[PDB]
């Protein structure tokens, strides 16, 4: 899942979009926006970082991490051991919280509603592949 | 007749005169000067929304209302059963305040020539206003 | 207290604006609709309070009648959100209205806030959750207000 | 030329302006039944040959009205480009040979009707554009017919 | 599948890209463009329309009825008789063509590649849901 | 936030609305004598504790009257600086509590009385943004009082 | 009442509605032609400043004095003392002139009216400027 | 004969307005106190000519009056100087007012020349006193016109 | 000193340069800015508002309230009455800091030195007179 | 001030400017490691309390390796929103002070060793920019360490 091929699609537009995006902060925030509007009940798992004043810089950092923990992985999706040994560092990071699959496509559901609005190019079948990857590392 | 071409025709100039926000405030005040200045007697029923002073926010509210009450029917032209219902709820709210039955006419005329001027004479079809208004206060005035 | 602020507005008035049927009643009462169902899911006794509008019917037009002048309501209230003197006005118009109404209390505007905040994120294209919550408390408080 | 290109980018601008952001997907419909009413008085054709029988209450006509305006947006729209124009032109003139009783008078009938339509719901509409722009759609979609 | 609100934003969002589109036959080829590069094996299908030179008139007159086919479905969606009757229609124009469930997904792949980047907003979700009501539609 | 950018920017171009070059420097005064006489009311607080005892006929009163109306411009003047804001707010705060009967009611109904005479006197004002930004303005002066 | 405040909205209004140059002919204008629309045998009064020509020279002299006038009532609206002064001059002014007195409130709303459509209508205060025309007027008419 | 230009005028108009209280009386009173005081100083008899606007009491609402009415005559008609059509009558009509005063002489509106031109530099900014001689010759010359 | 026409081009003139400026806050510290680089002993008097850093809030906030106490003032020179109750009152708050005239005319040539800056017509002399009435009311 | 808005751009600018279009994404794994060879030596510190043992060729370190290039990433590029970035910061802070023997000069030698190397890899680095900036970002996570 999320062959060589695909990688190379995945590392592009995310670089067009998210590392040419004018407001990181904003892009950020714009993803967790999308989730809660996908998935209400999401929203209550953000109550440690402040998720009620969605433009606190609690919950700015916060989106800034996991946008920050999705660049980082995005560029080793390459180097199988290393983001491998990242994934379960991650997953780690996310046990304690109770989460389920619908919260893990909610989720990669945002994910591919914020990336292509900042692009003239999107692959959404590489997208797919690569947030499966990255997710079922992460969800365990 | 307010026929189904007559309805489009209405419909999508008024969604271009109403438009949104402060600018809704500039069509009703071209309603409410253009109608008073005709049937000045009319002013003293708004007296408790301050009809003698037209730029109060007694008075804005109240015309923005109107449009809104305005803008449920055209938006309902092509739904009979929902547009009967809203104007019987409006004939609720206009019965037994004395309301003479030529404030209806004037009114009519007053916005339809609001929009007209809103939209551009050369785009309108006074024909088409005047067959839809007259469906919308024949359900109001009584 | 956190307040509906200028920038609040207007992204309220650019989720409905964006999300408005300018010229035909059919997605408003889909809004509406979906509304209701999600507030009488909440609170089961509040559908007694619209047996006028035939609430026990949602697909008749005496109810879908309701969900427009619902709707309006709303829409002339938030189009007035950047002329509040206006604004106050036409709450205390809508405060005065729902006071004739026996049975509606304050509670129920709180569930009301509820069955927006769970709609519109799916008829409105990036929709702004925290200024739609601060802004239609701004609304909610000045209809419920007095009752 | 007949529809030249300042013809046919007034004829696609007043279709749009008719079917603007407010009216678009919700009054097809009521345009497409107006302009088949239209077209059964000046063609005398029988309603009883389409879909439904004509009848604007019949899901099978709403629909067949539906692919009608959808083909007449679609030649419009390209209406800046004759080489595809001519190709959906021709393509919609296959689809009326398979048809028993389509002729090229009826085909202009409904041209027009869709011309006559959009003046009623746009009063500035330029008549004589869209009479040259319709013109050249009729005869590309009834020719041989 | 489709419900009433998700049909709002996938006709809003339609509007906003392909109603806003300043080439719609630019559009409508860049789908058959991506549905191609997403499965070559579809390209074939399309030997009687031109597909041999993607510029064509004769291949862009079919992009053309096929993006208006999707504009006239998504305008009809809320009036589920009067588009069951046009979906009935159009599975009859593609029933000949042995056509399986790997053609429709990677058209919905297609679809909702080229959409969201002329947009700033786009529902995934929402998108996805009534693609298939489209496509289960016209798959039969 | 409350009394965000945008709000701070709305109250201080109504502010210089109303204090605009033709009325800045003769307008001050009988401004601020009516939002005393509306703060008094509100307020029920004494004119005898202030200087010239709220007579708007004494010199003092009327010097009292400008600077508490220059205190506000320039509070206001800064809102869009919220850290030179909240000194300001400190430094009259500290001001304040030197005033043996200074509440934060009383502040809360001076700081109102400035927003409603604002209207008064300029009908268009964002009354929201002005109950906003002053009740910042009355959290700082009147903060432990 | 033309109070404190009602003074401070109608000196502000007045000044920018006032303004510069041949701008101020165009506020002198909207005022007469709707005067005179309202009221034509009024017209016969100005005969020597050739009234049935308001785009003279004779006229325009005329209207701006008028406006000046008015400038001088509105600058001096806080001065009760100065303003009495200027009425007083200006009712010598008017006296035996077989002026009606319904040209006065005719006036004052032909002039608000004007005045409204330079400033906005909402910016506008109608309360405020008939308080405090009324002033004005109460000190010429007789 | 030097004439009041176009350039003149603009200069006027520009020196005249940024001095000018648009809302206020006060600050045209003090112009037009410095002015007669002025004004009397050179001729002492000129004063005389306003017993009937209590002269001899510059500070009294009775001849603060006379002063708010002569700066707006110099106001209107300096307004109208890109009008002249228009201030030929406004002139000719200060004269006939001017000629029913028994004792006003041409020979005044020089000393009123001369008053103006020693209080405008203290008032305005940036001024310039040659326009401002030559455009206040081209209104005083036709108020004092035939007498 | 200070008389009725001198008001005019004072007020004015301060409405041009202290009432148009885009950053009154840097207008503000400019003043107090050159009032130390003219008087360097003057600096320490002011340790009690921060003046260590000159963009300090505190700071800032004290260089406001002064050019706020120059513009009510400004205002009110045609009141006599008034301003001179408002200039024994700021006399008061500045009798207990020991300051001698040289701080005063440090001051005024500080407000001469920065106002001008921002004008196209400047009456030095105006200034000067009215900058006396304010400074002798204020020293006492 | 220390770390300056002017500094913040500098630093973000130049930050991006070794992970250019070309580089980002393929180059964090031998700067991190370089930077950590770096604080290895001027920190004294074990790379055996490390995940993977400092092991530059151990999976489990070029993980952790790739963690602190993206958390400096994170950092910096929030360099020009103070705010936002003292919780970024804090939460860093609370990280490592669940771990044993972070000290507050190994954390200021971990920030220069990031300075130093940009630096190396960008020889018209501002260096100054870079000192007062990390310096800010060292203070922030190792507070109270
Ligand atoms: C699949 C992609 C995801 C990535 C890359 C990701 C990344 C991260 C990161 C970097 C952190 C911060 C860890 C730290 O440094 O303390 C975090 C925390 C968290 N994540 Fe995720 N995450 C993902 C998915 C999800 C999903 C699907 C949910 C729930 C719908 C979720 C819920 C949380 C929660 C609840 C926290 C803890 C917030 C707190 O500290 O209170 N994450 N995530
Ligand atoms: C298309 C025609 C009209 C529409 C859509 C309309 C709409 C409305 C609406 C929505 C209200 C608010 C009802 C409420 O909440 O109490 C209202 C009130 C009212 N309208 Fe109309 N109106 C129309 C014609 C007229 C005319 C012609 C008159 C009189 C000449 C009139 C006089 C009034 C009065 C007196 C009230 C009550 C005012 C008050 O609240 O004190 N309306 N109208
Ligand atoms: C922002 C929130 C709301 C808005 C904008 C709104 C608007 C309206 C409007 C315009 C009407 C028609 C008034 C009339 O014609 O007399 C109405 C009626 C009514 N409202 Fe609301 N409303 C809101 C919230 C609520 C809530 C939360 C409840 C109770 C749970 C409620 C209960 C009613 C009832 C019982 C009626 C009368 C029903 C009938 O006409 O038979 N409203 N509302
Ligand atoms: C401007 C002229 C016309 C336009 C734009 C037009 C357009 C269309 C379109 C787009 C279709 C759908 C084709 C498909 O997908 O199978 C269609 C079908 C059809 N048209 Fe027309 N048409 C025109 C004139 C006419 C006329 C004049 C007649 C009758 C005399 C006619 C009779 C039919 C019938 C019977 C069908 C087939 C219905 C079915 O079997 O499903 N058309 N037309
Ligand atoms: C689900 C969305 C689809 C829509 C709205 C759609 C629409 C259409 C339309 C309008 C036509 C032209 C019919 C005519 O007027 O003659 C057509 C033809 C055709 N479609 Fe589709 N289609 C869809 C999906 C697909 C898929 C998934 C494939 C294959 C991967 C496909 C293959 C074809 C072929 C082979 C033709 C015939 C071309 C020819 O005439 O030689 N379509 N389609
Ligand atoms: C928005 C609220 C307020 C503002 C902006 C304000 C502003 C000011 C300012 C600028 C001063 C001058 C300080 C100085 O230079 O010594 C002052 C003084 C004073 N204020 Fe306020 N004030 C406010 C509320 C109040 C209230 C509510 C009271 C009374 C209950 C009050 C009572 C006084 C008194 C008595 C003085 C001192 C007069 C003296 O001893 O010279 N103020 N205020
Ligand atoms: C605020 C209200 C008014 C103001 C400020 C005003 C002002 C003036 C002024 C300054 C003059 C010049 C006096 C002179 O030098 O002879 C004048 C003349 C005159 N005004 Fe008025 N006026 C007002 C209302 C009216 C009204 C309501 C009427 C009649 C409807 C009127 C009729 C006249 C006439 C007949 C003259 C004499 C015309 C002439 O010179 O032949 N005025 N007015
Ligand atoms: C540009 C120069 C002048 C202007 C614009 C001007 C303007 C005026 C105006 C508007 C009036 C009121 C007219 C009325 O209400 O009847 C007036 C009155 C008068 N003017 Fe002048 N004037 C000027 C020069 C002079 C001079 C130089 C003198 C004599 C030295 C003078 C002597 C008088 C007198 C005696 C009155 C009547 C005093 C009264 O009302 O009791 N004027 N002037
Ligand atoms: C002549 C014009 C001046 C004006 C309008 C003025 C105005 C003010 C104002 C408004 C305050 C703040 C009072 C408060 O609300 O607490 C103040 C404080 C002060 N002024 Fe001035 N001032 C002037 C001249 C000077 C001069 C010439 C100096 C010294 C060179 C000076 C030294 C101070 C000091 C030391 C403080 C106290 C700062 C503190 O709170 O620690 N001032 N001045
Ligand atoms: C500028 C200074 C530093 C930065 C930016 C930084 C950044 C980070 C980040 C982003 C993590 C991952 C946290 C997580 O997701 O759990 C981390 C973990 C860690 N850091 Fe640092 N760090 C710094 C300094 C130091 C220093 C000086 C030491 C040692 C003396 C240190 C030791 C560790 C260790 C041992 C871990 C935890 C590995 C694990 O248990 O998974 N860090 N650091
Ligand atoms: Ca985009
Ligand atoms: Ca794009
Ligand atoms: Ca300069």
């Amino acid at each position: 899942v999320c062959n060589r091929l695909e990688q190379i699609l995945v590392k592009t537009q995310w670089a067009q979009s998210y590392g040419e995006a004018e407001n990181r902060a904003a892009f950020s925030r714009d993803l967790f926006s999308e989730l809660f509007n996908i998935q209400g009940s999401s929203r209550a798992l953000f109550s440690g970082v402040g998720v009620d004043d969605m433009n606190s810089a609690a919950f700015t950092a916060h989106c800034l991490r996991v946008t920050g923990a999705l660049n980082r992985l995005i560029s080793q999706l390459d180097q199988q051991a290393t983001i491998n040994a990242d994934l379960a560092h991650l997953a780690g990071q996310h046990a304690s919280r109770n989460l389920d699959a619908s919260n893990f496509a909610a989720m990669g559901q945002a994910v591919m509603s914020v990336v292509p609005t900042h692009l003239d190019c999107f692959n959404q079948h590489a997208w797919g592949e690569c947030y499966e990857r990255i997710a079922s590392g992460i969800s365990g | 007749d307010c026929t189904s071409l007559n309805r489009l025709l209405v419909k999508r100039q008024w969604a271009e005169a109403y438009g949104e926000g402060t600018n809704r405030e500039l069509l009703g005040n071209r309603i409410w000067e253009d109608l008073f200045a005709n049937m000045p007697d009319a002013r003293g029923l708004f007296s408790r929304v301050n009809g003698n002073d037209i730029d109060s926010s007694e008075f804005q509210a109240h015309s923005l209302r109107v449009l809104g009450g305005l803008d449920m029917c055209v938006a309902s032209l092509d739904d009979v059963p929902v547009l009967n219902a809203l104007l019987a709820r409006l004939n609720s709210q206009h019965d037994s305040r004395g309301i003479p039955a030529a404030g209806y006419p004037a009114f009519v005329a007053s916005a339809i020539s609001a929009v007209r001027a809103t939209v551009g004479a050369r785009s309108f079809d006074n024909d088409a206003w005047n067959s839809c208004m007259n469906q919308i206060v024949s359900g109001i005035s009584g | 207290s956190s307040c509906c602020s200028s920038e609040d507005r207007a992204n309220v008035m650019h989720n409905w604006d964006a999300a408005w049927s300018a010229a035909y009643s059919d997605r408003r009462v889909a809004l509406a609709q979906a509304v209701f169902a999600s507030l009488f899911s909440r609170d089961a006794a509040a559908q007694g309070l619209f047996s006028g509008v035939s609430a026990d019917n949602p697909d008749s037009a005496d109810f879908r009648a309701h969900c427009v002048r619902v709707v309006n309501g709303l829409d002339v209230a938030i189009n007035m959100l950047n002329d509040p003197a206006v604004l106050n006005e036409q709450l205390a118009h809508l405060s005065a209205q729902h006071q004739a109404r026996a049975g509606v209390a304050a509670a129920h505007f709180d569930v009301m806030a509820e069955a927006f905040a769970e709609v519109m994120p799916q008829v409105s294209s990036c929709f702004s959750s925290d200024s739609w919550n601060r802004c239609f408390a701004r609304i909610a408080n000045g209809i419920s207000a007095g009752l | 030329e007949c529809c030249s290109r300042g013809d046919a980018e007034v004829v696609i601008s007043e279709w749009d302006q008719v079917f603007n952001a407010a009216m678009a997907g919700s009054s097809e419909s009521a345009i497409g039944v107006a302009i088949f009413d239209v077209f059964f008085t000046s063609s005398g054709v029988s309603p009883s040959m389409f879909p439904g029988g004509g009848d604007s209450s019949s899901a099978e006509f709403l629909a067949q009205v539906s692919r009608v305006i959808s083909g007449a947006d679609i030649a419009i729209n390209s209406l800046t480009n004759r080489a595809t124009c001519d190709s959906l032109l021709s393509h919609l003139n296959a689809q009326h040979k398979a048809i028993s009783g389509v002729t090229g008078a009826a085909v202009t009938h409904l041209s027009e009707a869709i011309s006559s339509v959009v003046a009623q719901v746009l009063p500035s509409a330029h008549i004589d554009a869209w009479g040259y722009c319709m013109a050249y759609i009729a005869a590309g979609i009834g020719a041989g017919l």
